[PDB]
């Protein structure tokens, strides 16, 4: 028989407390729910009694109660809630405000019914994402956080421990499917992605649980799992994990909470588990007022008799139902008891604010508010209550507020599963999540820095700052690191930047400033001998000219050409000087100038030879000197003009195992020297041809023999060295060494030939 | 505020906008003659026929229960509680609800009825919100929603090849939701919108004039898609009258075929396409409706009020202000018209009757005169199973064409049939004429269009480019494409930039048409090199004559060696042939260099004056050097020049690209060395021959030196091509041969 708890008052508040259990199909309303129906109903009754008496909240207006039952059903809840609007559509009593159905389906149906009829609803216990949608339920409010705030808490706690690679376990139906999507979407911003988004059905086999545990075990680098399951589903999952000897840092939703029955029978495989539970505190006044009730005291509650008959096995015919003390009996307060009184006080505050803002003349309820409207109340007063929670502890601070979506503030208490030194296994509180995350890291022994914490990142990156090549789509959570090639540089963290193949990047991997080279690497092989020979050649010229000066005042020297001897001596000194200074730092006008002078010096020797054999072959002397001087000047002018026009100096090997060459402007001198070499070769060839037909008359102490020897020696040396110069041109180091030797060799041959006349002069 | 009620086994609910929406103290005032009263009798007429006919529910009598809504959300919502109060004036259970003419009214009723498992079918609600079955589990319509109107016009643009269009809308559910549907359909069919905008309810001409002006700045779109109600439709036409232009209007059910839209502005609305719901008139209903009088129609309480308002007369308690109604007064066709949605109301009534008959037949096998256990009704079984799957012909069909079949889709929406109305001038008088239909595929009659096929407006963006001469680039919008010209010597690109084939390729109309079409040393020798060749041929003839006389004389070998070099140089010009070859080019370069070397070295013996063996040995050394190049990998097959920068259609290769580069340098060095030695030797010698011979020998040396020196800048600046390369080589070799022969043959001829 349907019954209603009714109280007479100016303003009446509805009720849909599920006192009766749903039961089986045969019994629509069988067993009486005491923890969730009777306790919360008595909490509402106590809140109404307290608000009635207190002269500070709606001081004059008295509040009534119209409490019904839902029987944990939706159609029955709708049928009972139809009585709420049976008087407000236009003895039945007008009902304003209801306190929800204490479920998801019941609250959804009640809100859908009351949205059209303009009746506000404040559900004391309802956590669903559908009710947060204002398009379908714009008149629904709740004092409990929705199911996506615990997702925020779990994502934040995962971020705090630097865990980014996680595996999610879902559940069939509501609270197991919606939570996964919200958690994933929220973890997208926090750079956290799923690994195995496995789901568990309602009737899911034990061997199937073992297979699912093996599926979780398939990923090796996944030591953390987030659980969205109901209590018994979590119990069976932990049992399967214990049977398969699988251990993870379990992270769980409100389903696990701090219930001992969930972990009971599976101890050992749940150590280090992290769980979050809704924050609540016991109320001493309600506990004293509930234990101050026996069946013969209260009449207002029609279901109190059924609760008494259910709780104690006595009977109201004649039995222990009158000797049962009920005092000092094992009793526990339901977690969601303070929410009921908070909702009642929020409704009382909204009504008081409405009365104050609409009836400011007298404390009595004015008649101007007779057409009660839920729209104005919900928009102005219900959604703008900011008051301290009644019966709150003095040390703590609690404020009841509603958001723009009608949901209450979120506060979750994080729990950890320990190993007591002397006690048994039990839970504890290590932190809370009201507005900002906070935990005591040192409190947890398992999740401590010293007891082998598990990052479970799966993408560990121990690579150096200059050895990162993380170029792979993979997953946005993390990526693998590879050292860059030595030829490249790590200028950019994402991709190695191969700014230059030659130079090796520095430690910072950003100094793409090239790699130089030196041409001053003196050694025993290429510097000890080559430098001495060039210096000796210049010194030998000084010794040679000394004999000539002493022999200048001699009849023998008069016959020989004084100008030719001086020109030959100057050319030998000039070529030797260029070779001696060739070992120097190149610049714009150092290396280029030195090589240009060497070509002129070599041509001077060829010109001196030409003017020394024409006279012998013929047999005006000034004509030969002028012609030779013009040829030397013409060759120098042609070379000098080419320097400005077609003598660009640049060269460096970068790709194949090499750095920038040690050169400034004498890099392309091979092309420039081709013209000078061709002129020198032609002059040498012409001199040799003339010398072949010369030396007919052996005059001047057989000086023609010396001239012929030079032609047969200088041409042979130049011809032999020609393939060497072309071959050595490939490598700069080889070319420099060969060039110095060739210049010194040419000067030595000329100096050696002139040694014989010096010996005759001395002797 | 009353209620039609008739006892029966089953009863159907009713909600009609009998009274128009009012203001002030009165919730609703004047009665609605067309929307409310006319549709009221249509359901009553339909329900009466069901009882009379024995082919549909023979033993089951269908009741009636109609409650006024006054076109108000709050009033209609509170009037639906009667249909659910009896499911827990004696309350009686309601089998179903047939009512709701306004989208807002139906939304409120659907929300309440879906919770109590009561199927409801609406006869005019075309809102797209009701199509969301998640929010409204139990709702069905006999009319198509606003989605299909956008779909119908989406196919119209595709049929007429219209892509660049302008869309307008109006504030409210109709304009906002309708315009959104068109965008979704246009995206799949590739239609892009232009200057899309919406108008408000301010009813100010300044805002409307601004909207019209906003169309002027975009002349590429001369077709406008309309999603606005009939209330402001006349205002836009009036606004468009000022500063008139040319536009084509593609309107929706708001405009329709109503003549009140156009009033003195029939010039800007010319050639407008409008969509109107298909609704055949009901012949039977006209006879039934005209036979209603207040004397016997006691069931309808609103009939008396309608009679007073329509005729402006009072029947009871008549005052002096209103005349008493005359006797023998009946409604006639002179001032009576059929409502556009009468057939939809009749179909809605038949939907439950067929559904109830099917459920009665199955759940009560072999039963009649009421049913068994059809006391409580299950919404899920009746609606989701025995109501959505229905296929019966429309009752009272004037033609029985069977095209009109009453059925519900997956979402419960009725079949969507529309009529395409075209606005045209006939006989100087503007009129509306249907020119097609839209059941599921758009069907149009081209011949039905009058005085509008002369222009056939297109309004197309980004007329397609020709990839042959210009390429395509991505503009700001993907739908439109711009023409970009690329360089002509690269092959066609389908959508991207024209990729370059390279050098020497001439693309054609084909996409990959570009291919190697190299020229073979383009024949400019006939114009350029023929002259030097003919001169060389004349020199060869002179050389042959010189050889002939020398051969005849027997000591009257040095001359033969010199003559051989001249003859070899003669064929050097003919050696260069248009046909490419990797061996002829190398041989020609070697032969030309060898011929110059032996000829130059011939005078060396004369200056020095056993000698024959030395000359032969020296000549062999020059030949060995020439063939030394061919020994290495210097020689290679000829290849086209990489003249990418030059815009040359064809590439001509004749020098093999490795011969002229190396042979010219080698030949110049060899020629310079011998020339310098000969010049020096000539001066040194004190004329060891005849006076004429000494002068001729000396003069010859200068001629070769001058020619070689003059030709040296030519080699550097030759710029080897089909003409200059051949002409320069032929000219240079001709001078050398003539100089040698000139200084040798002349002394012999004189002596
Ligand atoms: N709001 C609760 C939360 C509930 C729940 C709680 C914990 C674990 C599983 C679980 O299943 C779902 C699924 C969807 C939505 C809510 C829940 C309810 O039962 O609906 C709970 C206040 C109600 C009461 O305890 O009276
Ligand atoms: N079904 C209609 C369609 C109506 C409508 C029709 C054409 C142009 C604008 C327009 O405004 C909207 C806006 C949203 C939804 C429906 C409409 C209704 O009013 O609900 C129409 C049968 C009702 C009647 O008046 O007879
Ligand atoms: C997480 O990483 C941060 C790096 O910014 C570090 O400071 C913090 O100590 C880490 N937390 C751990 C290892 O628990
Ligand atoms: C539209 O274009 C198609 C080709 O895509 C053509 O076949 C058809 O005739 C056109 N319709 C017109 C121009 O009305």
């Amino acid at each position: 028989a349907k019954k209603v708890l009714t109280l007479e008052g100016d303003l009446v508040l509805g009720g849909l407390f599920p006192v009766h259990q749903k039961g089986g199909p045969a019994e629509d309303c069988g067993p009486v729910n005491e923890h969730r129906g009777i306790q919360r109903l008595e909490a509402m009754l106590f809140a109404l009694d307290r608000i009635n008496r207190d002269p500070h909240l709606l001081p004059g207006v008295r509040l009534g109660a119209h409490i019904l039952d839902s029987c944990s059903k939706d159609t029955h809840a709708l049928e009972q809630a139809l009585d709420f609007v049976r008087a407000s559509l236009s003895a039945p009593t007008a009902i304003t405000g209801v306190i929800g159905g204490s479920y998801s389906d019941v609250s959804i149906q009640v809100a859908n019914l009351l949205r059209l009829f303009q009746i506000p609803q404040i559900s004391y216990a309802s956590t669903s994402a559908k009710l947060s949608d204002k398009s379908r339920y714009d008149y629904f409010a709740r004092t409990v956080p929705p199911d996506f705030f615990q997702a925020k808490a779990m994502a934040e706690i995962l971020r705090f421990f630097n865990w980014t690679y996680v595996s999610t376990v879902a559940s069939e139906g509501d609270y197991g499917e919606t939570g996964i999507e919200a958690f994933e979407l929220e973890a997208r911003a926090r750079n956290i992605c799923v690994a195995t988004s496995e789901k568990v059905g309602r009737a899911m086999s034990r061997a199937a649980f073992e297979g699912v545990v093996r599926a979780l075990l398939q990923k090796p680098s996944a030591r953390v799992a987030v659980l969205f399951t109901r209590s018994e589903d979590a119990r069976e999952l932990l049992a399967a994990s214990q049977r398969l000897n699988a251990s993870f840092t379990w992270v769980a939703s409100d389903g696990w909470g701090a219930l001992e029955s969930v972990v009971a029978g599976s101890e050992g495989a749940a150590e280090g588990a992290i769980t979050i539970e809704l924050a609540s505190y016991p109320i001493s006044d309600f506990a004293s007022y509930f234990q101050s009730l026996d069946p013969w005291n209260n009449s207002r509650n029609p279901w109190f008799r059924e609760f008494w008959e259910q709780r104690f096995r006595c009977s109201f015919r004649q039995r222990d139902c009158a000797a049962h003390s009920l005092r000092a009996v094992p009793f526990e307060q339901e977690s969601k008891i303070m929410f009921v009184v908070n909702a009642v006080y929020a409704m009382a505050h909204a009504l008081h604010n409405m009365h104050r803002a609409l009836c400011p003349n007298t404390t009595r309820l004015c008649d101007a508010m007779r057409p009660v409207n839920g729209r104005r109340l919900y928009k102005d007063f219900v959604l703008n209550v900011k008051f301290d929670a009644p019966f709150r502890p003095a040390d703590t601070h609690n404020e009841v507020r509603f958001d723009r979506f009608g949901d209450g503030i979120g506060r979750y208490n994080i729990f950890t599963y320990l190993r007591a030194g002397s006690g048994r296994y039990r839970y504890q509180k290590v932190g809370y999540w009201a507005e900002g995350l906070t935990l005591d890291t040192s409190l947890i022994p398992w999740a401590s820095p010293s007891a082998g914490p598990l990052p479970a990142s799966r993408c560990s990156e121990p690579c150096l700052q200059n050895e990162v090549k993380s170029v792979q789509p993979g997953e946005v959570c993390c990526w693998l690191c590879i050292p860059c090639q030595p030829y490249e540089y790590r200028l950019d963290e994402f991709t190695c930047a191969d700014c230059g193949l030659g130079y090796w990047p520095n430690a910072s991997l950003t100094g793409c400033f090239a790699l130089p080279q030196e041409y001053i690497r003196w050694g025993d092989a290429w510097a000890v001998g080559p430098v001495t020979i060039a210096c000796l050649g210049a010194l030998a010229t000084l010794f040679v000219l000394g004999v000539f000066v002493r022999h200048n005042a001699t009849p023998v020297v008069k016959a020989s050409g004084r100008e030719l001897c001086y020109i030959l001596l100057g050319g030998v000194f000039l070529c030797y000087c260029m070779t001696f200074i060739f070992i120097a730092k190149p610049s714009t006008a150092v290396c280029t100038l030195r090589r240009l002078g060497l070509g002129t010096a070599f041509s001077v020797c060829y010109s001196a030879l030409l003017t020394k054999t024409n006279r012998i072959a013929r047999i005006s002397p000034a004509s030969q000197v002028a012609i030779c001087l013009a040829l030397i000047s013409g060759q120098l002018l042609i070379v000098v003009a080419w320097l400005v026009v077609e003598a660009p100096g640049t060269g460096k090997e970068t790709a194949p195992e090499r750095r920038e060459v040690v050169t400034l402007r004498c890099n392309h001198r091979d092309a420039s020297m081709l013209g000078s070499l061709a002129y020198n070769v032609l002059l040498i060839a012409l001199c040799t041809l003339y010398a072949f037909k010369t030396r007919k008359c052996p005059e001047n102490f057989n000086e023609a023999k010396f001239i012929g020897f030079t032609m047969y020696t200088t041409c042979i040396i130049w011809l032999a060295f020609l393939p060497i110069f072309y071959v050595t041109s490939s490598d700069y180091r080889v070319q420099t060494t060969t060039m110095c030797v060739s210049v010194s060799l040419s000067g030595s041959v000329v100096l050696g030939c002139l040694f014989a006349p010096k010996l005759h002069i001395i002797l | 505020r009353r209620e039609i009620k008739i006892e029966g086994d089953l009863v159907l609910g009713g909600l009609f906008p009998i009274n128009e929406k009012g203001t002030g103290t009165e919730e609703c005032g004047r009665i609605n003659e067309d929307r409310g009263i006319q549709r009221l009798e249509a359901m009553l007429f339909a329900i009466d026929e069901i009882n009379k006919d024995d082919y549909l529910l023979p033993g089951v009598k269908l009741g009636v229960h109609i409650l006024d809504t006054c076109s108000r959300d709050t009033y209609a919502l509170e009037q639906s509680l009667e249909f659910v109060r009896a499911s827990l004036n004696i309350p009686l259970l309601i089998a179903g609800v047939i009512g709701g003419s306004y989208s807002s009214v139906s939304i409120q009723v659907a929300n309440l009825l879906r919770l109590f498992q009561i199927p409801q079918i609406s006869y005019a609600s075309t809102s797209a919100k009701l199509s969301d079955k998640s929010r409204y589990d139990y709702f069905a319509r006999t009319v198509p929603p606003d989605f299909y109107q956008a779909k119908a016009m989406a196919e119209i643009l595709r049929f007429f090849n219209w892509t660049y269009v302008s869309t307008v809308a109006s504030e409210g559910d109709y304009g906002e939701t309708g315009i959104e549907a068109f965008e979704q359909e246009a995206r799949l069919r590739n239609i892009c919108i232009a200057t899309a905008e919406k108008v408000g309810r301010s009813n100010i001409r300044k805002s409307y004039d601004s909207v019209i002006r906003e169309l002027l700045q975009k002349p590429n779109a001369r077709v406008v898609v309309l999603f606005m109600r009939s209330d402001d439709s006349r205002e836009l036409i009036a606004a468009a009258s000022r500063a008139n232009a040319s536009f084509t209007w593609v309107a929706s059910d708001g405009w329709g075929a109503q003549e009140s839209i156009i009033k003195g502005s029939e010039h800007v609305a010319y050639g407008a396409i409008t969509l109107e719901l298909a609704s055949q008139p009901v012949r039977q209903f006209d006879r039934y409706f005209q036979s209603l009088n207040p004397y016997n129609n006691h069931r309808n309480p609103w009939f008396r009020d309608f009679w007073e308002q329509k005729f402006q007369c009072s029947l009871q308690n008549k005052r002096n202000h209103r005349r008493v109604c005359d006797k023998h007064l009946a409604i006639d066709s002179s001032n009576y018209e059929q409502e556009s949605k009468i057939m939809f109301v009749v179909n809605a009534v038949y939907a439950m009757a067929h559904a109830l008959h099917k459920m009665q037949r199955t759940l009560c096998p072999n039963t009649t005169k009421l049913c068994d256990a059809m006391k409580i009704l299950d919404g899920k079984k009746l609606y989701k199973d025995y109501l959505l799957k229905i296929n019966f012909t429309a009752p009272f069909n004037p033609n029985k064409d069977a095209d009109s079949i009453v059925k519900f889709d997956t979402f419960g929406d009725g079949m969507g049939r529309y009529n395409v109305f075209n606005f045209q001038n006939v006989g100087g008088k503007y009129s509306y004429l249907k020119v097609g239909h839209w059941a599921e595929t758009l069907s149009l009659d081209v011949n039905s269009i009058h005085w509008s096929r002369n222009s056939v407006p297109t309004s197309q963006c980004s007329d397609p480019c020709a990839p042959n001469e210009m390429k395509n680039m991505q503009p700001g919008d993907v739908c439109c494409w711009i023409c970009i010209p690329c360089e002509p010597y690269e092959y066609l690109a389908d959508e991207f930039t024209c990729m370059d084939c390279g050098s020497g390729q001439w693309p054609t109309a084909d996409l990959t048409g570009c291919y190697d079409l190299p020229e073979d040393y383009i024949r400019w020798e006939d114009a350029w090199a023929i002259g030097p060749v003919t001169i060389a041929c004349l020199g060869f003839m002179c050389t042959c004559m010189v050889v002939t006389v020398f051969i005849k004389h027997n000591n009257t070998e040095l001359c033969y060696i010199l003559l051989f070099g001249v003859g070899l140089s003669y064929c050097m010009t003919f050696f260069f042939i248009a046909k490419p070859s990797p061996v002829i080019c190398a041989l020609r370069r070697l032969g030309l260099g060898s011929s110059f070397a032996i000829c130059y070295s011939a005078l060396l013996t004369k200056t020095n004056c056993s000698p024959s063996s030395q000359v032969f040995i020296c000549l062999g050394l020059i030949l060995v050097q020439i063939v030394m190049v061919s020994v290495w990998l210097i020689l290679e097959a000829p290849g086209t020049r990489r003249y990418t920068l030059a815009e040359k259609r064809e590439t001509v290769i004749l020098k093999c690209n490795v011969k002229d580069s190396s042979m010219l340098i080698s030949l110049t060095y060899d020629v310079i060395l011998v020339i310098l030695c000969t010049v020096y030797a000539f001066k040194t010698r004190k004329c060891p021959e005849n006076f004429n011979e000494a002068k001729f020998i000396g003069f010859t040396m200068y001629t070769t030196c001058i020619i070689w020196l003059a030709f040296l800048p030519i080699f550097y600046v030759t710029s080897s091509d089909y003409r200059v390369q051949t002409t320069t080589m032929c000219i240079s070799v001709s001078l050398s041969g003539f100089v040698v022969l000139g200084c040798l043959f002349a002394p012999k001829v004189h002596i």
